[PDB]
């Protein structure tokens, strides 16, 4: 039944990693950090209905912030307010794990701190260039969750 | 922004800054205790202001993910124990716009030189950031003879 389901999709958490329950950066909704939040900006943010929205700078692969629904709240369209004042302002935890990681882990981090979102990155290791971080999207709570309950 | 510490010497190595993160760039350079900086990528900034604040800059560029020429290796052994004399506590820091490669090359080349083994310490490196080398990195610094240049 969906109990065994359950109990499946809990033993093979150590086994999946993030990488598996991710969202590819693709697919992922994002928000540049030159936004300005207008009538327009914000309607189109919150008609996403992501609660949570990563703000970019430059290429999309950077992810140089985190900007959540509440923080719009006050926040007046006709005063045309830059995006890079609302997340001085606030300024939300951001968390980066690699794509190695398991799942079983993955909840615990969840857990313990604050944040429901991570975003998944990977080590580069072709030659001959230096190593560096590849982000591959985004992962949260939800996912993990989901690979959980089937 | 990460930090090192073995005996009496200790580096800094950080993210490549833009040109107005300079104002943050400092306070946090200044933070840490920094003298000196070692650019081992291209320059990305006017190093004016920089040094406007007391802390000198040093460009000695080198091939992406290759070995460091003997010429900077030697300067580079030269002014760890120079400066480190000249100033006991300081800092000394090493940045690329890259990252991960060239700039903790230097600081393992130092860090063996100090007296540690090489697996010992690329261990220490790999153990604060994760990867951190590449194929040819590896071999350069495990077959590097040390001459106890330090002392
Ligand atoms: N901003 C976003 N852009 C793209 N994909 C997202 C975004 N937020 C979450 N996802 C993905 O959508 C799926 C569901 O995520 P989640 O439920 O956390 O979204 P949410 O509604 O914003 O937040 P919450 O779980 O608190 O309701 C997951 O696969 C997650 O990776
Ligand atoms: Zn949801």
């Amino acid at each position: 039944m969906e109990e065994l389901n359950i109990i499946q999709g809990a033993l093979e958490l150590r086994t999946k990693t993030v990488e598996d329950v991710m969202t590819p950066l693709r697919d992922c909704f994002m928000i540049t950090g030159e936004a300005i939040l207008d009538f327009n900006t914000m309607s189109e943010i919150m008609e996403s209905g992501y609660t949570r929205i990563p703000v970019f700078e430059g290429e999309r692969s950077n992810i140089v912030d985190l900007l959540f629904v509440k923080d719009l709240a006050f926040v007046d369209p006709d005063d045309c307010t830059p995006l890079k004042t609302i997340t001085k302002f606030y300024n939300h935890p951001l968390h980066f794990v690699f794509n190695d990681t398991k799942l079983d882990a993955m909840l615990e981090e969840f857990k313990k701190g604050k944040s429901h979102l991570a975003i998944v990155q990977r080590v580069n290791n072709e030659g001959e260039g230096d190593p560096f971080y590849e982000v591959l999207g985004i992962v949260t709570l939800e996912d993990v969750i989901e690979e959980i309950i089937k | 922004p990460v930090e090192v510490t073995y005996k009496n010497m200790r580096f800094l190595i950080t993210h490549n800054p833009t040109n107005a993160t300079l104002n943050k760039f400092i306070e946090e350079l200044k933070k840490y205790g920094v003298t000196t900086i070692v650019r081992v990528c291209e320059a990305t900034y006017d190093t004016t202001l920089v040094e406007k604040e007391g802390i000198h800059v040093l460009d000695w560029p080198f091939d992406d993910g290759a070995p460091p020429s003997n010429q900077i290796v030697d300067d580079w052994l030269s002014l760890v124990k120079i400066k480190f004399r000249e100033e006991p506590g300081c800092c000394i820091a090493v940045h690329c716009v890259a990252g991960l490669g060239r700039a903790p090359v230097l600081v393992a080349l130092a860090l063996i030189e100090g007296g540690m083994k090489y697996e010992d310490a690329v261990q220490f490196i790999r153990q604060k950031r994760r990867g951190a080398f590449n194929s040819k990195q590896l071999l350069y610094l495990e077959k590097y003879r040390p001459k106890m240049r330090l002392r």
